[PDB]
RNA sequence: AAACUCCAGUUGACACAAAAUAGACUACGAAAGUGGCUUUAACAUAUCUGAACACACAAUAGCUAAGACCCAAACUGGGAUUAGAUACCCCACUAUGCUUAGCCCUAAACCUCAACAGUUAAAUCAACAAAACUGCUCGCCAGAACACUACGAGCCACAGCUUAAAACUCAAA
């Protein structure tokens, strides 16, 4: 199977621990 | 229960390795041992370099030490042993007649695994 | 009816199952001229049971043992006893060819 | 002698944790791989630096 | 069969004689077979112990002129 | 380091014919499998690499020693045709 | 007698002699062949150096130095030097598995040397420093 | 806990032993024998002590006092390794399993209960 | 049987009295655990 | 292979058909197109031998039971 | 190229680090884990299932306090490459990997294949993968995304974890 489920998660945590540490 | 002890010996004359051997077996006896019997496997060049003591040791004296000790002596004998100059390396282990080896039928084939995949046409 | 109709029976032919050449043999960490009879003259790798030849238990048993004698200054390491380069050779391996 | 196949693969009657993960199923093929090319190699360098030794002294 | 087991402890005693066995025929009668037939005629006359009805039965081949070589 | 010198993995030379002595010591370090442990040992291979490469190699060998079985099995049938023509 | 491979014991007495020199008197010649350089040392049996070559040191730089060629020619200078302070026989303990493994040992053979011993003494640590991370290439 | 001069539950009814050495008396005491040769003889002391008819070790009393023989082992052997998660998870499993048998054995035969509860000095508490 | 038998070895042990004497047998006698195994499981001893 | 040539004189013996050599495809559930709109197909198969020479069961054993031609296989 | 040249090679002395070969073995443990040697203790349950309100554990990474220094190595610095290279290559070095004590409670913690007792017969069976099912019980799931998120609550956790939405949007995923 693709991991394209597993990259959507993989940015949306990027993007979440990115936006914690900014603010 | 009975215990082997692996014992070489540096090599000295004989009035001191007598004397060494007697004062290993008194420190078993005064930890409660029960020193059964005393086996010489000869004297010879030791297959590696062991350095013991600050004392670089090329040839040792092989002797065997069987006897029946509690569990608890097991320890204190080894503290025992490290302290000595004279012995160039001490290990305590199970006597291997203790343990009863169980009689093999002899040798099993193995059959080729089987089934491990599906027989569907691939 | 018929005499002559097959039995049950288990096979009369059946061949002893076959045994390891240290089957029913004890193996001692302080035997060094049997355990080095398993391991390289040149390396002293322990050999495996492909070239040995032994059983699962035996071939546990020469490991067990060879590994404690190497500890307890009975067997060396890094090559095979030159004393014992003379026994009879038991282990399926050819280097020189 | 092959070595054992029993117990080795993750199946359903297998208890244990897999020993083998083979990437391909563990099935004889119909053929066998073909013969492979030696791998290139410089020649008579030995020669050639005899050869060039001489050069340099002469 | 009841008579495999005789057999079987001719092949491991004495093992397969120098007469080769000629399976075309459908009536021959190898030394084994041969063997096996004295072993129950004198199996009827009342003998019950395995190894002394085994060495009679040799017995009695080897006076009819059977060579009988063990492996030994 | 604490071992005798000049007995592991020594090989002499017979009548100056260095070449056979050295594919000897060359060849008894492959069989003992000394030459692929060095190579692997370059670089460190993290567990996880190192059984996924022990499991391939385990199924190679399978795989390996079963097809040669079977040539070895077939290799009687190699002969020529005994019914030419049909 | 029939060749041994096995070289002999020296507590034992043997009848192999090399120009009246017994197995444990003849130089050694240590070979370094690392994946870059070859490195070479000739020493007797009393640990006295005689001769020692490199393909640094034998007009060789760089990316150079890790080749065969490169080798052989440490082996012939090393052998140049070994044979001016009397060595004829030399025993080869090679250590590495680099490309002038074997090159750097022809060197020492077409200088004049004659091996008669050839012992690998690769250091394999049995479980040891944990080494460098893979390369991404 | 029972006398080191204590001898083995195997060699206890030997006939003569008395009149042995006292070198031999020493080898077959629990002196020179390991840590599960005693509790044999602690578990055999209690299940003479209740349990009616000692020679029956199918039974719930039988099950229980071996049990508790265990449960103590493991609190003598996590008292000198406290940090032995291993063992840890086993007496906290012989404690509940345990329990199981004193349920049941409280719900079919009460008066053994007490008996069991006495002699182990096991104080059984209904679940929260 | 085994009780019998044992307790018949202790009567040749080494205590506190038989010590010095023990020890000096020791020194003069040897052994060879050391043995060989061949291809048909024969054992080959040592000759020393 | 080893009996193509008794099987082949037998059948011209006994007036009868044989075919020991390849099975091409379609020689039965696609007569009509190999041998004319008019040709008779067989009102009996014999197998001397079910298996071909892969050790799998003969093509004909599957296609004549399509055809309805009753089998007589040893 | 940089770096080193207080360097390299041979020899001797020389661990609080890591455990060739055996291992073509397939064992142990609840899982995680476990592959140098010795010793001690020790590997629950005489029916099964069963607590995501409970208790005890849980690779690695990380925090806290005191130590150990070989090697490896986030970050960082230097060298190179490149349009740029905050990367891939090279070198140096720190946190960290080790030990003691207390935390943290996450993983593709995946053999993505629940525990126990069975069956290989019928319709065997979407596909692929590691053949198809029966009895019983527990856990869990109901379109995609928002969302390993917001809020509430609990937690030695305070840039965290666990539990876990909704509105708007799409006709697909
Ligand atoms: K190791
Ligand atoms: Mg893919
Ligand atoms: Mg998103
Ligand atoms: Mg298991
Ligand atoms: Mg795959
Ligand atoms: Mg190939
Ligand atoms: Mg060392
Ligand atoms: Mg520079
Ligand atoms: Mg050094
Ligand atoms: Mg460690
Ligand atoms: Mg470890
Ligand atoms: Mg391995
Ligand atoms: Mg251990
Ligand atoms: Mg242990
Ligand atoms: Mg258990
Ligand atoms: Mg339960
Ligand atoms: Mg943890
Ligand atoms: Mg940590
Ligand atoms: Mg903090
Ligand atoms: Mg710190
Ligand atoms: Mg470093
Ligand atoms: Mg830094
Ligand atoms: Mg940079
Ligand atoms: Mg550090
Ligand atoms: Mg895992
Ligand atoms: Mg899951
Ligand atoms: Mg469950
Ligand atoms: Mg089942
Ligand atoms: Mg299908
Ligand atoms: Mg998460
Ligand atoms: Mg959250
Ligand atoms: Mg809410
Ligand atoms: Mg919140
Ligand atoms: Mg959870």
């Amino acid at each position: 199977k693709n991991v394209l489920k597993i990259r959507r998660r993989k940015m949306n945590h990027h993007k979440y621990r990115k936006l914690v540490k900014k603010t | 229960p009975r215990y082997e002890l692996a014992l070489i010996l540096k090599a000295m004359q004989r009035p001191e390795t007598a004397a060494t051997l007697k004062r290993t077996i008194e420190a078993l006896m005064d930890r409660g041992a029960i020193v059964r019997d005393l086996e010489n496997l000869g004297e010879r060049a030791l297959p590696y370099r062991i350095s013991a003591h600050s004392q670089q040791h090329n040839r040792g004296g092989y002797f065997l030490v069987d006897f029946y000790a509690p569990t608890a002596a097991v320890e204190s004998m080894v503290e025992h042993l490290s302290r000595d100059i004279d012995v160039i390396r001490g290990n305590i282990v199970k006597h291997p007649l203790t343990q009863e080896l169980k009689e093999c039928e002899g040798i099993v084939p193995v059959p080729l695994a089987e089934k491990l995949y599906s027989t569907k046409k691939r | 009816s018929n005499e002559d109709l097959p039995i049950s029976m288990e096979n009369p032919y059946k061949e002893p199952l076959k045994k390891c050449i240290l089957c029913g043999k004890h193996v001692d960490y302080k035997n060094v001229q049997l355990l080095s009879q398993f391991v390289s003259p040149f390396t002293g790798c322990i050999y495996g049971r492909h070239i040995t030849g032994l059983c699962g238990k035996k071939q546990k048993e020469i490991t067990k043992a060879i590994k404690r004698a190497q500890i307890m200054g009975f067997m060396p390491v890094t090559y095979k006893d030159p004393a014992y380069l003379k026994d009879p050779k038991v282990c399926n391996i050819r280097y020189r060819e | 002698a092959t070595p054992s196949l029993r117990g080795r693969l993750a199946r359903f009657g297998n208890p244990r944790k897999p020993v083998l993960k083979p990437n391909k199923p563990l099935i004889l093929a119909n053929r066998v791989g073909e013969r492979r090319r030696e791998k290139g190699e410089a020649t008579c360098i030995t020669e050639m630096s005899v050869m060039m030794a001489c050069w340099k002294q002469n | 069969y009841h008579e495999d087991r005789i057999r079987a402890k001719f092949y491991s005693v004495y093992g397969s004689g120098q007469r080769a066995f000629d399976l075309f025929n459908p009536n021959f009668k190898s030394t084994c077979q041969r063997f096996v037939e004295k072993y129950t005629e004198l199996q009827k006359l009342g003998e019950t112990d395995e190894e002394k009805l085994f060495v009679e039965t040799g017995k009695a081949l080897l006076a009819e002129g059977v060579i009988l070589r063990r492996v030994g | 380091a604490k071992h005798l010198k000049f007995i592991a993995r020594t090989v002499m030379v017979q009548e100056g014919n260095v070449e056979s002595a050295y594919r000897t010591l060359n060849r008894i370090l492959t069989m003992d499998g000394l030459i692929e442990d060095i190579k692997h040992r370059r670089y460190y291979e993290k567990p996880c690499r190192r059984r996924q490469r022990e499991s391939y190699e385990r199924c190679r060998r399978i795989y390996n020693m079963e097809m040669a079985r079977k040539i070895n099995f077939l290799m009687r049938k190699n002969r020529a045709d005994p019914w030419q023509g049909c | 007698t029939k060749f041994s491979i096995y070289p002999p014991i020296p507590g034992e007495e043997s009848s192999l002699r090399w120009a009246g020199k017994k197995f444990e008197e003849i130089p050694i010649a240590h070979i370094k062949a690392s994946h870059n350089n070859t490195q070479i040392q000739v020493v007797s049996a009393s640990n006295e150096p005689l001769a020692f070559a490199s393909c640094g040191t034998e007009g060789f730089r760089n990316a150079k130095k890790g080749t065969g060629i490169a080798a052989q020619t440490a082996g012939i200078a090393a052998a140049a030097r070994a044979k001016q302070k009397g060595v004829i026989h030399i025993r080869v303990v090679v250590k590495g598995l680099g490309p002038g493994r074997l090159s750097a040992m022809h060197g020492l053979i077409m200088g004049g040397l004659e091996v008669i011993s050839i012992t690998d003494n690769t250091p394999i640590p049995h479980x040891g420093c944990r080494p460098r991370k893979a390369r991404k290439l | 806990d029972p006398p080191p001069s204590t001898l083995l539950k195997d060699y206890q009814n030997v006939p003569g032993i008395e009149k042995v050495d006292d070198v031999v008396k020493r080898l077959l005491s629990l002196e020179m024998a390991n840590k599960k040769e005693m509790l044999k003889i602690k578990q055999e002391q209690f299940m003479k002590k209740i349990v009616a008819n000692p020679e029956d070790t199918r039974s719930l009393e039988a099950r229980i006092i071996a049990l508790s023989v265990k449960i103590r082992s493991y609190e003598e052997h996590l008292e000198k390794h406290r940090k032995d998660k291993a063992h840890k998870r086993y007496l906290l499993m012989s404690i509940d399993q345990r329990k199981k048998m004193l349920k049941n054995l409280r719900n079919t035969n009460y008066d053994v209960f007490e008996k069991i509860c006495w002699g182990l000095g096991i104080e059984y508490t209904f679940p929260p | 049987r085994e009780v019998l038998q044992l307790q018949e070895e202790v009567k040749n042990f080494i205590t506190r009295e038989n010590l010095e004497a023990r020890v000096e047998a020791a020194l003069d006698s040897r052994k060879n655990y050391n043995w060989a195994i061949t291809r048909e499981g024969l054992v080959v001893r040592p000759q020393r | 292979r080893q009996f193509s040539y008794l099987i082949e004189n037998m059948a011209r013996d006994c007036g009868e058909y044989a075919h020991t050599r390849y099975f091409r495809g379609g020689m039965l559930t696609n007569a009509r197109l190999l041998f004319g709109p008019t040709v008779r197909l067989p009102d009996l198969i014999i197998f001397l031998h079910t298996l071909n020479n892969i050790f799998e069961p003969h093509v004909a054993v599957r296609d004549a039971a399509k055809m309805n031609i009753p089998t007589v296989g040893i």
